[PDB]
DNA sequence: ACCGCTGCAAGGAATAGGATACTTGCGGGCTATATGGCGGCGAATACCC
DNA sequence: GGGTATTCGCCGCGTACCTCTCCTCCGCAAGTATCCTATTCCTTGCAGCGGT
RNA sequence: CGGAGAGGUA
């Protein structure tokens, strides 16, 4: 419960939903980040990735 | 029992009862003898070819063991307390022997002199010169006088230089060791080979099992370093212990004949071989000392020496002191308490006084009369009725025989009662049951698992 | 489903074997839609796009040594443990670095 | 400065600042004892990677840290960068009687 | 499930009587013992070893401290196995020798048996009768050790925390040595101190529990280390292996063939009958027997004893073995399961 | 009517299962390892004389 | 020694504003020490009991 | 008030 409510609840990739549309819902959760745990950093991203 | 042995002994007499202090390692095993121990196992050595009277104790692990094979110790020592009653050109033809030179100004290592009176050595160890001053073939001083200036510093009673290693350790020893390593084993390149150990200057951890290599002499197997007329008492048997000693290191180094990295001799070139051992135990006269009855001839000898009887106490009856106190009148003899510590005299002296029996103190055991108590303080084990001189010894540990409890209560178990249980199954499902261990439950059918 | 062993009997026997439905972990269940509800507040779980678990031959395209000498390296990446890489000194030596 | 729930805030400085004391009230009692030379040679170890990392944390590869896993902010990490004192607080700073 | 059901009404304020305890100890003046220099010369000459010159320090201190008019509160922290020990003995002469009702706690059976045996080895020839107090003792000995406190003929009292169980009413009590207090809690230390204030403590431990080492640190207690070991101990040497049966079967013949004793400390009271059984079958050349604080207490007198006697070499025990048992043939212990237990427990074993 | 010997038998003692208080660790606990940067620079080895 | 090469750690990387959540104690296991009933088992104290 | 993190406007 500790390991998967962490995870829930506080990573950076479990992110409080954009609500005010169906359309910023529906295209929230067809997001496709490349940040998070395992890849890259926000600003230190160079102009090819 | 050697160990036990040195404590029960030197409770009986005076004499200097002492052990031989072996390497506590095991055979072929890969720790360092700890350097103190060699202090004390050479220096043994080195009075064993002339100590006049006591008790020199050994196992048979350190009796089949071989030792330093003499000219090392002659050459490369010197012990000499002042009551060492020697002349002058004894000691002159030993350092001869030693290889030390007659410099009448001794400054560097090797060097001896005997003028006059006075005898200086400048030895192989340490860096000072020492002035001895023979009298009446006598020592009579150790005057540590200075390289060159010839003044005494400090004047001392007795004088030891041992090696602080097993085996010679200077570079000549290094190459001989080297060399025949060269003809026996075969060298690796590494840095962890003890030849590429060694020979860079360090010793390995167990480097004491690599011992007959640094000599080019075999190794002697102790008995050379026993006096002219010893007698060997034995205890128990030797043609037992030796062989499952022997046994015990050939396992070991089968076990360990493994691992080309740090490879070892065979058990014949560190050890006495028994049918050695036994060779060399019929050059030595020998009393044995055996706890069964030997039926009859000479060379042989009975000496009764009964058990006790039924000593113990106990707190059930309302008479403790019941097999005491009755076995303490029926006794012609004497009798000697033989305590083991000091205080537990006093936790044995008001224990005797609650059935009014005071014990003198005894030193010496043949200090007993025809009828008398008394205790004495060493470390003996077990009591004897000595039916001989009528004497008896009652150990404390013969007063605290056993303990024989958990007798239990009866039935742990119920059979064919209620419930016989004999069960070729017919029982239907739901139908309660009773498993033993956790009570009751409800039988739910036949099942098949993994 | 805790099996039990017996001791002296020989390698591998059962005494008894006991089960129970055991309550373990809370995991949260996603709604009809996609996303949770972790404290009140709806929150959601985006998909995350990583370079796939393998082994890539990359090579900075002379961004060292000014010589114009490509120095290619080769990472082999695990999905979960301690990475590798391989690369090449612009002496064309060849060095592993772990981590 | 409380939280509002009964406890206080960490404010690191005051961490730092009680690991030195204690360090060094520590040492001085060990140093009025006469303890042998083993003790008090890691105990001014300890003293002098305490004060270390009270003016400078981080300057060693080794830093120390409390939550989050991230090392505590020391005396100079709060005039260094863009947080510091020099440019958050005094070449530019918040001004009164200013609207959006 | 009915382990939870106890607790959380923490039905007892502990700072309030803690505080009253050190207020009635800081108001009542100390008693301020007489020291007789021959009378404890005598004393000192039956010590058959020499006081190193810092065992010899923390005695002068301790007699200086005890000849006050105050209270003692004295922490002896030292390193295992410095003789610690004799630093009691030393100052429990000089508090017995005023008719004073020392009283030694210790926190286990074995350690108070073998505290019993060496105070009546150092005070085997000066009228103080020495009794120890423990689960070992028959409620036959306990009714009449009790009776003899209290009527004050016994002299010193070694006693587990049966000690401190409110039936136990000194006559005089003069001075108190805890020993091994990295135990005890704190009400235990204390349950003796409340009964009696003014009373002089001297708490022996090697390696004091945080509390009362910060509070030795900061002037509340006095504090007294020892390092100089004694004549010729060598550091132990350690040596940290995945358990392995050659392991162990190498260890346990390089012991015994040495002729020494092995500690095999196993700590599980449950599977430490199968341990043994596993253990003499995989060693045939030992003699093995089992020692842990859940047997009928007269068969761990019988099996502490026969281990006191060489009648076996290798004692499969749990950390029953932690708190100070000397028996010095052993020199080898072995610890089963050495990843759960503490720096101090560690230490200790 | 006197006596040793034992059977009943009251209790006495030891032996179990349950409860309480310390020490220890473990493990998560509502303000207590990551691997996806790169360029400049000047100081510290280092390499080739 | 001394001139030049290579590596290594520290320094740096935009301004202003807005919105959101989430952040340790307290149970388990081991050991120790004690205490507390209920059950049963020696243990002898007394009565019987036939013999003298 | 601090810390971690997410996103957005110009
Ligand atoms: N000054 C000394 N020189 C040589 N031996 C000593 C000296 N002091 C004590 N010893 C011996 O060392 C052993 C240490 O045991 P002791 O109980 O006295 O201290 P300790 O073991 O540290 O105390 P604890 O039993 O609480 O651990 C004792 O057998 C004692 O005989
Ligand atoms: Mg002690």
């Amino acid at each position: 419960s500790a390991a998967v409510k962490e995870f829930f609840g506080s990573s950076q990739l479990s992110q409080f939903m954009d609500q005010n549309n169906p359309l910023s819902e529906i295209t929230h959760k067809r997001r496709i980040s490349a940040l998070g745990p395992g890849g890259l950093t926000r600003e230190r991203a160079g102009f090819e990735v | 029992n050697a160990l036990r042995l040195h404590d029960e002994i030197s409770q009986f007499t005076d004499q200097m009862v002492m052990n031989l202090a072996d390497w506590e390692t095991l055979p072929y095993d890969s720790f360092s003898p700890h350097q103190d121990i060699i202090s004390s196992r050479l220096s043994t050595l080195y009075q064993l070819p002339t100590m006049q009277r006591g008790v020199l104790i050994v196992p048979v692990n350190t009796l089949m063991q071989r030792v330093c094979p003499h000219s090392f110790l002659h050459g490369h020592a010197l012990v000499m307390k002042k009551g060492q009653r020697l002349s002058r050109d004894a000691l002159r033809t030993q350092l001869d022997s030693a290889g030390y030179r007659h410099v009448d100004q001794v400054m560097e290592h090797g060097e001896y002199a005997t003028r006059g009176a006075l005898l200086d050595l400048f030895p192989m160890g340490s860096e000072l010169p020492y002035r001895l001053d023979f009298f009446d073939d006598e020592i009579d001083s150790l005057r540590v006088f200075d390289v060159d200036s010839q003044r005494t510093l400090e004047e001392v009673e007795a004088i030891n230089l041992l090696p602080a290693h097993e085996f010679p350790t200077d570079k000549a020893a290094i190459e001989l060791f080297r060399s025949q390593w060269r003809d026996t084993f075969e060298v690796k390149r590494d840095p962890e080979h003890i030849y590429q150990q060694v020979s860079k200057g360090t010793l390995p951890a167990g480097i004491e099992y690599w011992q007959p290599l640094f000599f080019s002499e075999p190794l002697p197997p102790l008995f050379s370093y026993f006096p002219a007329n010893t007698l060997l008492v034995n205890t128990g048997d030797l043609e037992t212990s030796a062989e499952r000693f022997q046994a015990d290191t050939l396992a070991r180094f089968e076990n360990r004949g493994v691992d080309p990295m740090r490879p070892l001799l065979p058990p014949q070139s560190l050890w006495l071989r028994v049918d050695e051992l036994f060779s060399e135990l019929k050059n030595w006269p020998r009393v044995q000392l055996k706890t069964e009855h030997l039926p009859t001839k000479a060379a042989n000898a009975n000496l009764g020496f009964q058990k006790l009887p039924d000593l113990a106490v106990q707190a059930q009856q309302k008479a403790p002191l019941d097999a005491l106190r009755k076995f303490l009148e029926t006794f012609d003899g004497p009798v000697v308490f033989s305590v083991e510590s000091e205080g537990r005299r006093e936790a044995l002296g008001e224990l005797l006084a609650r059935i009014k029996i005071a014990p003198q103190r005894i030193m010496r055991l043949d200090e007993a009369s025809d009828r008398g108590r008394y205790l004495m303080i060493g470390a003996a084990e077990h009591g004897f009725v000595d039916t001989v001189r009528n004497l008896a010894l009652i150990c404390e540990s013969d007063l605290l025989g056993e303990r024989v409890a958990r007798r239990r209560q009866d039935s742990r178990r119920t059979i064919n009662p209620d419930t016989l249980i004999r069960n070729l199954a017919e029982l239907h499902i739901g139908q309660p049951v009773v498993h033993l261990e956790h009570g009751v439950g409800r039988y739910a059918g036949m099942t098949t698992l993994e | 489903r805790l099996v039990i062993y017996e001791r002296e009997a020989p390698e591998g026997t059962v005494k008894d074997i006991k089960e129970q439905e055991v309550y373990m972990g809370e995991i949260p269940l996603m709604t009809d839609n996609g996303t949770f509800v972790i404290n009140g507040t709806e929150r959601v779980i985006v998909s995350q796009l990583h370079r796939s678990p393998g082994v890539f031959f990359d090579s900075d395209k002379g961004k060292t040594h000014s010589s114009g000498k490509v120095l290619y390296n080769a990472r082999i990446i695990p999905y979960r443990g301690s990475w590798l890489d391989f690369e090449f000194d612009p002496k064309d030596n060849l060095f592993v670095r772990i981590d | 400065v409380p939280l509002d729930g009964g406890r206080f805030a960490t404010s690191d400085l005051n961490d730092l600042y009680r690991r030195v004391i204690n360090r060094n009230n520590r040492l001085k009692r060990l140093l009025d004892l006469a303890a042998p030379d083993i003790i008090v040679r890691n105990e001014k170890r300890m003293l002098q990677e305490a004060v270390d990392a009270l003016l400078d944390n981080g300057r060693r590869g080794r830093a120390i840290t409390g939550s989050n896993k991230r090392p505590l902010k020391s005396l100079a990490d709060m005039i260094k960068g863009k947080q510091g004192r020099f440019r958050q607080n005094l070449l530019g700073k918040r001004v009164d009687y200013s609207g959006r | 499930s009915r382990a939870r059901q106890k607790a959380a009404e923490k039905v007892r304020d502990v700072a309030a009587e803690l505080l009253d305890i050190y207020a009635q100890r800081a108001a009542k003046e100390g008693f301020a013992f007489k020291h007789d220099r021959e009378q404890y010369q005598l004393f000192c000459d039956s010590f058959p070893f020499e006081t190193t010159p810092d065992q010899a320090q923390a005695i002068n201190a301790v007699l200086s401290d005890m000849c006050q008019p105050l209270a003692m509160d004295r922490l002896v922290c030292g390193d295992v196995g410095f003789g610690k020990t004799e630093v009691a003995m030393r100052a429990a002469f000089l508090a017995v020798d005023n008719h004073k009702q020392v009283a030694v706690l210790v926190p286990t059976t074995l350690l108070a048996q073998q505290h019993y045996d060496n105070f009546r080895d150092r005070f085997a020839n000066w009228p103080v009768r020495i009794e120890m107090i423990s689960r070992f003792r028959s409620a036959k000995e306990q009714t009449q050790i009790l009776a003899e406190v209290a009527e004050g003929k016994i002299d010193i009292l070694i006693g587990t925390h049966k000690l401190l169980q409110s039936d136990v009413k000194f006559k005089d009590l003069g001075l108190l040595i805890v020993d091994e207090e990295h135990r005890f809690g704190v009400r235990h230390k204390e349950r003796i101190k409340a009964m009696r204030a003014n009373v002089d403590i001297l708490t022996l431990t090697a390696t004091p529990i945080p509390r009362t080492l910060n509070m030795a640190m900061s002037g509340m207690r006095d504090l007294s280390i020892i390092a100089t070991p004694p004549a010729r101990r060598l550091a132990v040497k350690t040596f940290v292996r995945e358990y392995d049966s050659m392991v162990v079967r190498e260890a346990i013949l390089r012991e015994i063939l040495r002729g020494g004793q092995v500690y095999y400390l196993y700590n599980d009271v449950e599977n430490i009958q199968k341990a043994a059984e596993r253990l003499a079958e995989l060693v045939p050349e030992a003699r093995i027997a089992i020692g842990h604080g859940q047997m009928r207490e007269r068969e761990l007198e019988r099996v502490m004893n026969d281990f006191h006697h060489q009648r076996f070499n290798v004692l499969v025990c749990t950390t029953i073995i932690e708190t100070g048992i000397d028996i010095p043939t052993a020199n080898t212990i072995i610890i089963e399961r050495a990843d759960h237990f503490g720096l101090a427990q560690l230490h200790q074993l």
